[PDB]
């Protein structure tokens, strides 16, 4: 027999600091990076998919996710939290369109997800989601990207990234790449800010990206990703 | 159930020195389709008291399980305690009437066989939850067919022996067989003495159809 | 649901959770209240004229029905919750009843709900004290006094808040059948106590009374100055001219 | 479809003397045109002083003495005394209350004693409608039984009569007058006549006997 | 069988009802009060079910008042209609709904006087007159005989006077008083009773 | 059943007569169909018994409640108040109440109906039950405000008889309440036979 | 369970929440945020923090937020926590439409955000919102009117103020150089710049570190808008270049 | 002291200090006895005055006809058990028409007073119990303790300086079945005697007894109603 | 040191109950004594300014015509007490039609007892005991009756009892002065007596409260006056 703890988990410092959320998003800075690019004519996500460890099955599962015909997902921390927040982005996303019979616009569902994760930085009995997500959306033209961390905060960014070296990973960006970039172009610049701190083999199978165009939402397949990585494709 | 479907006919019930009868026939009716004719519609709760059941199959066989978890739970504890006849009955009235106040009634009329302490019981119960004790019980039909009979003879003997009682019940079972439309030559009886519960297999009784040959005369 | 006790019993017999619910009523701005015959007045201290503040929206004086208001001491945000329940329930008595509310029974609800708070499990106290005013329609003009404790007594004139002890020191010693004796100088006394702690400035009180009969009446700076120069001077007609 | 009650008949009579109260009831159970016993009294003891009859539907009977019984009880650990017949009345009122809208299909008849030693009875409607009185009937035979009483016990339509009390003796056998009247023209009166006598001795039963048609 | 009448004139609004309790066949109220207060600008015109008239009248009467209370201002006649609609609208499919008839008469010093009526439907309507109960079909075609935008109080309460008599002729209930009311910018001024010679 | 009530300088004046029936059948001809809510108010009986005195027996209590925790006797108009919302609930369930609330408050004699249909009114004069229309009747044509004690007497009681007369389902024996500013005082109560026996023996 | 609850909704032997207080700390490091009250409208200016060289940033605003049709606020503290409380003001506002169909009280639709901000810290055993508003708007009854709002569910109703940073150097500013009942939309956009330029450590204080929205009547309907990035820098630069003309007075 | 306060809270010991702490409630108590012969089940007890203008705490209780209990410990907790047990037995009458048998009204007090031991925030039951009953197997004295255990006696005696009662009535056991009624009593008084400072004895003002046997209904004696037994009793080794 | 509201002290007590216990320790003075013409309850109102109205100070008031009731210690909390008193007294008035002896009602009102709890519990529901103790004193089938009820939950009937900061000294004056056989006229003085004693104050007409029930008299408040003429032989 069970109850439940009904007091919250977080609690401002006196410092003014919310403890939990800090701790939190150290979980995220120690996690796998990635990447995200707006090319003002679609957008791409990228992450370092290194477990191969010779034995694990790198189809099986995946960190770039679609949540709606044109949305998708990557994050940077707690592999298990992320699954639960794309459970409930798509949920969230459906629940839009049988309302509205129009697909979610990504800035929408962004909102949508955020106030959940602030949710659990105030309920009782829970610890905030140890996850920092990166959305990306073809919603009314305009190519959208988006991240929200543990504080169910977000930003919208023309491209970034997160997780280990994402100091590095986002001044490389900071310069290394800007707007007007077209397609296959963003593509090559966000698996490059990758490997400025990929150690190892950076193979196809050490890798997953997707990609958002103005025609839907996906994740290109290791045939798509063997080509890039020569440095070009 | 507010609709009875399978059901059984009368019930009868007549105690003597030293324990009490019952008999039921073994007929399951769906409106006027002998459907399930071999059923048993008595059951044995606990060695001192039995139950026949009129009315809605299901239902009694239903209560029929309630009581067997009573008994089988009051055997567990094997503290020297165990249900009476009247305690069953009076378990049963209370059972009944809870279900009758809820609209949602179970079909049956049933009769309490009991002995113990050295005195018959014998107990009536509705889906209503009337209830009463007597020394003679007829449900259905029987209490039209058989009940004046019963009485005729306790009016003038109340005190009958085990064979003088089951001469009764078998003489009442063939009134009930030649005027009742929903009953079946094919009973049981129960009954219940010092010894225990005893029920007997597929019984039958002798019948006249003579009067048949006088159609013109 | 959070069912933690919050108030609880010490080993001494204290109830922590209310005094120091008491606490933050004294750290509240001071609040005076006088029983006249025709008029009873009340006015809250240290109003911290900030200026670029906004009068209306923080007046530490409410009514709650046509017959009663109140001052309060303490945390402002609890008096809110408290103000507009007793509003509520004033309303409701005349629903299930058809005759208006009391002075006394109002008062004894607050009491009532402040102490109940301070025995159930999941709240905490609420940290203010309340001066209930109001004229007992058919009878006499009643003044309440209430505190976290849910206790409530009925008092000739009182002070909470702020230095509350000297102003009750102080009160304790001008009241008289004579002081007062006139609505003109009844909400005299009120002024004179609440100066007898109050900053100086004038710009720091607010004052206001209600009529034995008539609605309530936020009185205006200008007849603040006005009685506040009657006896700024009368301050000196016995001592500026006999000291 | 289905009716959750059933008229069983019978009738229930009290009276108070001075120093005692009766109550009597035939002991017939029936339903339809039939019967279901000869034998079955619809008086029963609550406390030392205090009898009640119940007539109507036997299933609400039933249930209605287990309440009352136990709720005795309760009140007897509760307050370390019995239920005065006053206050077991003023309980029943509300027992009955508590089904205003699904009511008990019965009616009630307390005899007993008063706190003041002497005779009293309370009767009562299926909701609880209640008060005392110096004699009354309910049931089937009910108005075949109150007629004679009015003139008999309370000297009605009668000039110049002797408003003597009435003594217990003359009582005992208007009840088995009445009772007896009644087994003649109520088809659901009859077998056997059970009375219950309470005084400051004590509850005694005398059982007097009907036409068994 | 209760009845309702009101009329909006430029400045005012001038409103009236019977002054009968009715039950079975006997009167048995000679002066009962069909109007409600809710304002110092504001009356609610309330006829219909035994109990929920009242009942719902007060409700909506201690809740306009709860909102003076809690803000220092009244409602303008305006939102306390929208209000009380709501919540009429609001039970209807309720376990409590309320068969109430109503008229709110209201003056705002700053929209002029306003005449609702509302449905037990709680379908809300302005109105420069309107009536409810048996007598609206008897008088209603009256009012749009002589009513004009600019009649003045002195004429509407003869254009009332004419109604009222219509009533003592055609209707077949008694009816023989009705309490009469007028709200302007100064508040709620009541009246004399426009009441008939009958024993 | 015949009940009434009417409120004149005195005070306010309540009668009744004593019969309950079971359809055709006189179940009773000694209903108290006063009842004696406080010693400071009156209640009447008409409609279903046990409905009015279960009630009514509720309102005593919740007046008592009120009066130890005010130290304030309630008003009449709180007090039937107070029934009619308890009352109003169960509006459409079957209750069946008309009763008359009497007392005298800080606003002098009280006098209010309340119905188990939601009613509830202040009154001059009130008559209830199935004989109400024959008691207006009598009543009406000899009420005055102004009426002395012993004159209100008659009326009222002369009213409750004639309704006895007329309707089938009134009778028994006539009561008489007097609610004056102290208290109310148990009048009279005599049986028809007698009062017949009178108004023309 | 006893032993991991914080009691956030306790009292201190002070007669403090401490939980409130903590709040507060976090609000006094947030985008400094504040507005003042004209005649002929009000105006909001924050602190502009999501400032750097990659966001892509979509929104009117940043700390910008229309809840009523007369009504927009503005936030310092945790952001989440403050959609949260908007949100639900946006919900009070339209309840109060539906109900009364008038545009609710601009008081009141403080107060009701207000009571809930109260609540989370008198029962529930939760943090309170790390959140302090500012309320600007306009209302048949007070016409323009700023309000400010702590975590504590308490508010006033301010002609001018700030929160966020350096609250306290803003206030005492413009508590001495506040025209109290001389205001215009454009005197108010003076001191504005004027004190923004003060408490921000920001040198030449740029257009984007800055978010500026203003509300007025205009024949009838309310407008509600946030300055473009030229309209900005036009308060910038007359700011500045007026700042030298100061000095060849002294 | 972490393992002190939560009866959740197993020690590294296997026990539970919360229940233990409990127990300490009945040893407080004013000593009672309880014993039966082979007809009679009877209740001893002794009552305290917190002054002399007070009256005696009472001590025993009845429960169903048949029923009928003895006290130690949190009186509050005395009467929500003795509440219980009254319902539990009213139930039976009312379904089955028949007494609700002693062993197993003690399994149910047994299983009641279980669950608060098991779970956060809860507490055990304050108070122990003698019980003296009379079912169709004869006489029988069991005994409750504020851990949800419970015992089928011969005879017993719980409260303050208890030990020495128990002492006694385990010198006296053989003789216990075949005692008359008035015997089996005085073997009572005599045992709770024993836990009594010698300069000091069993008054008509501080002793109460409860018999209830195949003659008799549960019933208690107090005051006058007690000298009938103390007649007769002995002279109280010196 | 924080523990659950339901934990037992290594004595086997509860905390809370055993703390306010305590409380009642810094509450008024009151004194009851019983006689067979009748009952009479005393307190020391315990004034703590001139401002305050005396009159606004209940610590003796009525639960029914027969039975009225004296409290000390943290008197915000007897309100409820009261209350359920009231109410139940007029519950079985309802049901039963007779007045509840005052054994029951104490016993009644003892039954909110350790009614408090945290984890397990409903929403409104006590998360702490009453710091009150209390004194029911009235007249019922079995003579005048004093009843004493603390924290605990216990309650029992006394001759004479008295609660309060004074309580010890209070009940040694009253042992000494009891007399099964003395009258209400003697039990009032012995009240006043001893209350004027341990009283800090002077006893003063309106410093304390003064009321008796008696078997033919219903519960009487005492007025200022009648105090003047019984502490006239002070
Ligand atoms: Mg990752
Ligand atoms: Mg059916
Ligand atoms: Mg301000
Ligand atoms: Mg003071
Ligand atoms: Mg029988
Ligand atoms: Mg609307
Ligand atoms: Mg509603």
């Amino acid at each position: 027999a069970e109850r439940g703890y009904s007091f919250s988990l977080t609690t401002f410092s006196p410092s003014g600091k919310l403890v939990q959320i800090e701790y939190a998003l150290a979980a995220v800075a120690g996690g796998a990076p990635s990447v995200g690019i707006k090319a003002a004519n679609g957008v791409v996500l990228a992450t370092e998919k290194k477990q191969k460890s010779i034995l694990y099955d790198e189809r099986s599962v995946h960190k770039v996710e679609p949540i709606t015909k044109h949305i998708g997902l990557v994050y940077s921390g707690m592999g298990p939290d992320y699954r639960v927040l794309v459970h409930r982005a798509r949920k969230l996303a459906q629940q839009y369109y049988l309302v509205y019979q129009e697909p979610i616009p990504t800035a929408q569902l962004v909102q949508r997800v955020a106030s959940v994760m602030q949710e659990y930085t105030q309920s009782g009995g829970v610890r905030p989601f140890g996850v920092s997500l990166l959305i990306c959306g073809w919603n009314e033209g305009r190519p959208y990207l988006f991240q929200s961390d543990p504080s169910g905060a977000y930003f919208a960014w023309k491209a970034t990234a997160m997780g280990k070296n994402y100091v590095n990973g986002k001044t490389f960006l900071e310069k290394r790449y800007n707007e007007d970039l077209e397609l296959e172009d963003a593509i090559h610049t966000a698996i490059l800010t990758l490997k400025e701190s990929f150690e190892g083999q950076m193979t196809e199978d050490n890798i997953e990206v997707g990609i958002c165009n103005e025609a839907g939402f996906r994740r290109l397949t290791p045939t798509e990703v063997k080509d890039y990585l020569a440095a070009i494709a | 159930t507010q609709n009875p479907m399978v059901t059984g006919t009368s019930v009868l019930g007549v105690k003597f020195e030293g324990g009490v009868v019952i008999a039921a026939d073994m007929l399951g009716s769906y409106g006027s389709l002998a459907r399930f004719r071999n059923i048993s519609r008595i059951m044995r709760v606990n060695n001192s008291t039995m139950l026949g059941a009129s009315g809605d199959y299901a239902d009694f066989q239903y209560l029929k399980q309630v009581l067997g978890q009573m008994v089988i739970d009051e055997e567990l504890l094997g503290d020297g305690h165990s249900y009476s006849p009247r305690a069953i009955h009076s378990w049963l009235t209370r059972a009944m009437y809870s279900r009758r106040s809820k609209m949602n009634p179970l079909w049956n009329t049933m009769v309490i066989g009991g002995y113990a302490d050295g005195e018959s019981f014998l107990g009536y119960v509705d889906m209503l939850g009337v209830a009463y004790e007597a020394p003679s019980l007829a449900t259905g039909y029987g209490a039209y067919l058989a009940q004046p009979l019963l009485r005729e003879v306790l009016e003038k003997q109340p005190v009958l022996s085990q064979t003088e009682a089951r001469d009764l019940v078998e003489r009442c079972m063939r009134v009930l067989y030649y005027r009742d439309a929903r009953s079946y030559n094919r009973f049981q009886t129960a009954t219940v003495t010092e010894k225990g519960v005893e029920i007997e297999g597929p019984l039958s009784t002798e019948t006249n159809w003579d009067i048949a040959h006088m159609i013109s005369g | 649901s959070y069912d933690r006790a919050i108030t609880v019993f010490s080993p001494d017999g204290h109830l922590f959770q209310v005094e120091y619910a008491q606490e933050a009523v004294k750290k509240g701005s001071t609040a005076v209240g006088v029983r006249g015959r025709d008029i009873v007045v009340l006015g809250v201290e240290k109003k911290s004229v900030a200026k670029l503040q906004d009068e209306r929206t923080v007046r530490k004086i409410c009514a709650l029905d046509d017959n009663v208001c109140m001052a309060f001491a303490g945390l402002t945000a609890d008096a809110r919750i408290v103000i507009n329940r007793a509003r509520v329930e004033c309303q409701s008595h005349r629903l299930t009843v058809e005759d208006p509310v009391t002075v006394e029974y109002i008062t004894r609800y607050i009491a009532s709900l402040k102490q109940r708070y301070t025995q159930s499990n999941g709240r905490r106290p609420f940290g203010i004290s309340a001066l209930i005013v109001g004229f007992d329609f058919d009878g006499t003009p009643r003044l309440y006094q209430t505190d976290p404790s849910g206790t409530y007594h009925a008092w000739k004139a009182n002070a909470i808040g702020r230095g509350a002890k000297s102003v009750r020191e102080f009160l304790e010693k001008n009241y008289t059948d004579e002081a007062i004796e006139t609505d003109d100088l009844t909400i005299k006394l009120v002024i004179k106590a609440l100066l007898e702690v109050v900053q100086s400035g004038g710009k720091n009180i607010e004052l206001a009374v209600m009529r034995r009969d008539q609605s309530l009446k936020i009185l205006n700076p200008e007849e603040i100055e006005k009685y506040v120069a009657e006896i700024e001077k009368e301050k000196e007609e016995n001592e500026k001219k006999k000291q | 479809r289905f009716s959750p009650y059933v008229f069983n008949g019978g009738t229930i009579l009290a009276i108070a003397g001075e120093d005692f109260a009766i109550v009597a009831s035939d002991t017939r159970l029936s339903e339809g045109f039939s019967i279901h016993t000869r034998d079955s009294p619809k008086c029963y003891k609550l406390t030392d002083k205090t009898v009640i009859g119940c007539s109507g539907f036997h299933g609400d009977c039933l249930t209605l003495t287990k309440i009352i019984e136990a709720r005795l009880k309760m009140y007897k650990h509760s307050n370390n005394k019995a239920m005065t017949t006053g206050a077991i009345a003023a309980m029943l009122s509300t027992i009955l209350y508590s089904r205003r809208f699904f009511p008990y299909y019965v009616y009630n008849i307390i005899g007993g004693l008063d706190e003041e030693g002497k005779g009293a009875v309370y009767s009562f409607d299926p909701v609880g409608s209640y008060q005392r009185d110096s004699f009354k009937a309910g049931g089937s035979a009910s108005a075949m039984l109150q007629p004679l009483l009015d003139n008999q016990v309370g000297f009605k339509n009668m000039q110049n009569v002797e408003h003597v009390p009435l003594s217990l003796d003359r009582a005992m056998r208007l009840v088995k007058d009445v009772f007896i009247s009644a087994a003649e023209r109520d088809v659901y009166t009859g077998d056997a006549l059970r009375i219950c006598i309470v005084t400051k001795e004590g509850i005694r039963e005398e059982t007097v006997s009907l036409r068994k048609d | 069988m209760e009845y309702l009448i009101g009329i909006q004139g430029p400045d005012y609004v001038l409103v009236a009802s019977d002054r009968v309790a009715a039950s079975n066949i006997v009167q048995m109220k000679d002066d009962h009060d069909k109007m409600f207060k809710m304002s110092e600008k504001i009356l609610l015109l309330c006829v219909g079910e035994a109990g929920d008239t009242v009942q719902f009248a007060e409700y909506i009467q201690k809740n306009v008042q709860l909102y003076k209370m809690r803000n220092g201002y009244e409602l303008s006649p305006t939102a306390a209609a929208n209000f009380t609609r709501r919540n009429l609208a609001d039970c209807l499919r309720s376990r409590t709904p309320y068969h109430v008839n109503l008229l709110l008469a209201g003056y705002d010093e700053h929209e002029g006087p306003a005449l609702y009526y509302m449905d037990y439907l709680a379908a809300l309507a302005k109105a420069p007159f309107a009536a409810h109960g048996y007598g609206a079909f008897l008088t209603l075609s009256i009012l749009d005989r002589y009513y004009t935008p600019t009649i003045s109080r002195e004429r509407a309460v003869e254009l009332l006077r004419k109604c009222l008599e219509e009533l003592q002729k055609r209707f077949i209930l008694n009816l023989p008083t009705f309490s009469v009311r007028i709200i302007d910018k100064n508040g709620i001024h009541d009246l004399d009773n426009i009441s008939f010679p009958k024993q | 059943t015949t009940t009434l009530a009417f409120k004149f300088r005195h005070g306010v004046i309540v009668a009744a007569d004593s019969r309950a029936t079971a359809g055709a059948y006189i179940a009773s001809q000694t209903v108290k169909k006063v009842i004696e809510i406080n010693p400071y108010l009156l209640g009447t009986m008409a409609g279903g018994a046990a409905d009015c005195s279960f009630w009514e027996r509720l309102l005593a209590r919740q007046c008592r409640i009120y009066e130890l925790r005010n130290k304030e006797r309630i008003s009449v108009a709180a007090a039937s108040k107070l029934l009619a919302n308890m009352v109003y609930q169960y509006k459409g369930m079957g209750l069946s109440m008309g009763t008359m609330i009497c007392g005298w408050d800080k606003r002098g004699p009280g006098l209010y109906y309340v119905d188990s249909e939601g009613n509830r009114i202040s009154g001059a004069t009130f008559s209830v039950g199935s004989g109400s229309v024959y008691a207006y009747g009598v009543m009406d044509r000899g009420y005055s405000y102004d009426l002395e004690v012993e004159q209100a007497y008659d009326l009222a009681r002369r009213a409750i008889y004639q309704a006895t007369y007329r309707d089938a389902y009134s009778g028994g024996a006539v009561n008489l309440y007097h609610v004056r500013e102290d208290g109310w005082i148990r009048v009279s109560s005599d049986n028809v036979a007698d009062l017949h026996e009178k108004y023309s023996g | 369970s006893r032993r991991y609850d914080s009691r956030t909704t306790i009292f201190s032997p002070e007669g403090r929440l401490y939980q409130v207080e903590y709040a507060m700390e976090a609000i006094g490091h947030a985008g400094t945020c504040l507005g003042i009250l004209a005649n002929d409208g009000v105006l909001l200016a924050a602190e502009r923090r999501n400032i750097h060289k990659l966001l892509d940033e979509v929104f009117f605003s940043e700390k910008i937020y229309k809840l009523n049709e007369d009504m927009a606020c503005s936030v310092a503290g945790i952001t989440s926590d403050a959609n949260v409380l908007t949100n639900e003001l946006r919900l009070i506002a339209q309840r109060y439409l539906l109900q009364y169909q008038e545009p609710i009280p601009c008081e009141q639709l403080v107060t009701a955000l207000c009571d809930i901000k109260q609540a989370y810290t008198q029962f529930g055993g939760k943090r309170p919102f790390g959140v302090s508003l500012l309320y600007i708007g306009w209302d048949k009854h007070y016409g323009f009117q700023l309000y400010q709002s702590d975590p504590s569910g308490n508010y006033g109703g301010w002609k001018a103020t700030c929160i966020g940073n350096n609250s306290a150097a803003a206030v005492s500013m413009l508590k001495q150089d506040y025209k109290e009942g001389e205001m215009t939309l454009k005197s108010a956009l003076a001191l504005a710049i004027k004190v923004l330029n003060k408490t921000m450590d920001v040198s030449k204080l740029s257009a984007e570190k800055v978010e500026i929205a203003t509300l007025t009547r205009e024949n009838g309907k309310t407008v509600i808008r946030v300055l473009k990035q030229k309209e900005v820098e036009q308060l910038i630069k007359k700011h500045e270049e007026e700042e030298a003309k100061a000095e060849r007075e002294k | 002291n972490q393992y002190d306060n939560d009866v959740t809270v197993w020690s590294p010991q296997g026990r539970i200090h919360q229940i233990e702490y409990a127990m300490e409630a009945v040893k407080q108590g004013s000593a009672t006895v309880g014993l039966k012969s082979k007809t009679h089940a009877v209740l001893v007890a002794l009552k305290r005055a917190q002054s002399e203008l007070a009256a005696h705490q009472k001590k025993i209780l009845h429960v169903d006809n048949h029923i009928g209990i003895s006290i130690a410990g949190l009186t509050a907790d005395a009467r929500l058990l003795c509440n219980f047990m009254r319902q539990e037995c009213l139930d039976s009458r009312f379904v089955f028409d028949r007494p609700l048998p002693v062993s197993r009204l003690v399994s149910l007090i047994g299983s009641k007073t279980q669950i608060p031991t098991q779970r956060y925030g809860r507490r055990p039951y304050g108070v122990g119990l003698l019980i003296a009953g009379y079912d169709d197997m004869g006489p029988h004295i069991f005994q409750t303790c504020p851990s949800a255990n419970y015992f089928d006696c011969r005879a017993m005696s719980i409260g303050a300086r208890s030990q020495s009662a128990r002492t006694y009535l385990e010198r006296h056991m053989s003789e216990f079945m075949e005692c008359n009624l008035n015997e089996l009593v005085k073997h009572g008084l005599r045992a709770l005697r024993e836990t009594l400072p010698a300069e000091q004895d069993l008054t008509t003002k501080n002793v109460s007894i409860g018999i209830v046997g195949k003659d008799l209904e549960f019933t208690i004696y107090d005051d006058d109603d007690v000298s009938p037994f103390l007649e007769g009793l002995e002279e109280r080794p010196q | 040191y924080d523990r659950g509201v339901n934990t037992f002290s290594p004595e086997g007590r509860l905390f809370q109950v055993e703390y306010d216990i305590e409380a009642i320790k810094l509450g008024s003075t009151a004194i009851g004594i019983q006689t067979s013409e009748g009952v009479c309850l005393a307190v020391e109102k315990r004034i703590t300014s001139p401002l305050m109205e005396p009159s606004s100070i209940e610590k003796i008031v009525e639960i029914d015509a027969h039975i009225g009731c004296a409290m000390s210690g943290l008197i915000a909390d007897a309100k409820t007490l009261i209350d359920k008193a009231r109410v139940e007294t007029q519950n079985h008035w309802f049901t039963y039609n007779e007045t509840m002896t005052v054994e029951s009602v104490t016993q009644a009102v003892s039954n909110l007892a350790l009614q408090f709890g945290e984890e397990d519990a409903d929403p409104g529901a006590m998360s702490r005991p009453f710091g009150v103790a209390l004194l029911f004193g009235g007249v019922d089938e079995k003579g005048p009756q004093l009843f004493h009820m603390d924290p605990s939950g216990t309650f029992v009937q006394c001759d004479a009892r008295a609660i309060g900061s004074a309580s010890e000294g209070a009940q040694s004056s009253l042992q000494e002065l009891y007399h099964k056989s003395m009258t209400l006229k003697e039990a009032i003085k012995s009240s006043l007596i001893i209350l004027k004693q341990v009283m800090e104050e002077k006893l003063n007409a309106t410093n304390i409260e003064l009321a008796t029930v008696q078997p033919g008299q219903n519960f009487h408040m005492f007025t200022k006056e009648e105090l003047e003429e019984v502490i006239k032989d002070i």
